[PDB]
Formats: C-alpha cells, sequence, structure tokens
C-alpha cells in the first residue's frame, strides 16, 4: 500500500532499477538512484462488488 | 637571459622554392606553438580529482604577411595547389638574430603547403600599402639552440 498526501495505491511490484553513484575510499556508497514501477491488484470479491451489475 | 633578446628582427627561408631575396622578407610571423590534446576519467571512490591522459600532439597553421610582391616564387608555387590540386610540401626555417646577424635561435618546420591566399581590400578614401597574407599548413616542429 502506497500513499503520500491524497495518493492511494494497492498492488505489486513488476521492475526496479538501482545504480550506484558516489563511494567513500573504503568503498562505502552514499548516493544511489532507483526507478520502480507497479502494478494494480484488486480482489475478485470486490470488483463484483464495484460492477454492480444489474431484466435480471 | 639576463637581458632578453627583441623580436623584431628575423628570417623566413624556403626549401624546394627556387630562391630570390625578395621572398625572404616579411612583415610578420606567427603559429609558432603546439599543444596537447587529454582525455578525463573519474574513479569511483577517489573524490579529490578527477584524472587526466594524453592523447595527441596538435599545431597551429603558420601565417605570414608582407607588402604586395607581384614576381613572388612562393606564390606561383601557391597557385600550382590552388587552381590545380598539385600539392608538392617544403620544409621551412624560422630564424630569431641576434646583432651580428646570426641566428640566436630557429625553428625547423617540416613538410609544409599552402591552404589560404589573401590580400587586404582596397579603399579609395584612405592611405595605406596593399596587404598579402600566406597560410600554410605543416606537421610538426623542431627547434635548434
Amino acid at each position: 500500500m502506497i500513499t503520500w498526501g491524497s495518493l492511494l495505491f494497492k498492488g505489486y511490484l513488476k521492475e526496479m532499477d538501482i545504480e550506484y553513484k558516489l563511494f567513500r575510499p573504503d568503498g562505502t556508497p552514499i548516493r544511489a538512484m532507483a526507478t520502480t514501477k507497479i502494478g494494480e491488484f484488486v480482489e475478485e470479491e470486490l470488483r463484483t462488488a464495484q460492477e454492480n451489475n444489474q431484466p435480471d | 637571459t639576463y637581458y632578453p633578446p627583441s623580436s623584431f628582427h628575423f628570417l623566413v627561408e624556403f626549401t624546394g622554392i627556387d630562391a630570390k631575396n625578395n621572398d625572404h622578407e616579411f612583415q610578420s610571423v606567427s603559429g609558432l606553438s603546439v599543444d596537447i590534446d587529454t582525455e578525463e576519467f573519474a574513479e569511483g571512490g577517489e573524490n579529490r580529482f578527477k584524472h587526466k591522459f594524453p592523447v595527441k600532439t596538435k599545431y597551429p597553421n603558420l601565417v605570414l604577411k608582407r607588402g604586395v610582391l607581384v614576381d613572388s616564387k612562393v606564390i606561383s608555387w601557391c597557385r600550382d595547389a590552388i587552381e590545380d590540386f598539385e600539392f608538392k610540401p617544403i620544409d621551412l626555417t624560422v630564424k630569431l638574430l641576434n646583432e651580428e646577424h646570426q641566428p640566436l635561435m630557429t625553428w625547423n618546420v617540416v613538410h609544409a603547403y599552402p591552404v589560404k591566399w589573401s590580400v587586404e581590400d582596397f579603399n579609395a578614401q584612405e592611405s595605406k600599402m596593399a596587404i598579402e597574407s600566406v597560410e600554410l599548413s605543416y606537421n610538426y616542429f623542431k627547434t635548434i639552440v
């Protein structure tokens, strides 16, 4: 679950890349950048309640 | 030196072109310098500086100026290259002279050929001398001193 302000999103990780940029002289990293992609999850009992499907 | 020399007394000589005294006299000479191209590299963990490496030695063109001379041998040589693509490189010597008119120091210019020739604009309202300019490409130079 991902929350920030107005945002609220549920799902799964699909992809990630991490790149290491700066280092201390003994090889300890102090800066890195990450790119992320998230998919969306709906449980099947909640899908039929949101699609309130109504001659029947 | 203790008293360094001045720069207004010098001689330009050509090898491979018939000599005439009027082709050894010039108003100005420029381009006797050199530089080294480099590349940079950042090594992870080293934050005090980047590394620099040499790649190539580089030389600028040699530029000569003088008042216009109509029967020059150097210009005939320039024209063969300019008009017909006939190229025949020459060697050249630049001499910086002392008070006995002997060399203090010389420059040996190797395998030169013409890339440019021009004459400055005419102006009916100004009192001026017609000035000619010649530029040469070469491979490298050495010094003797």
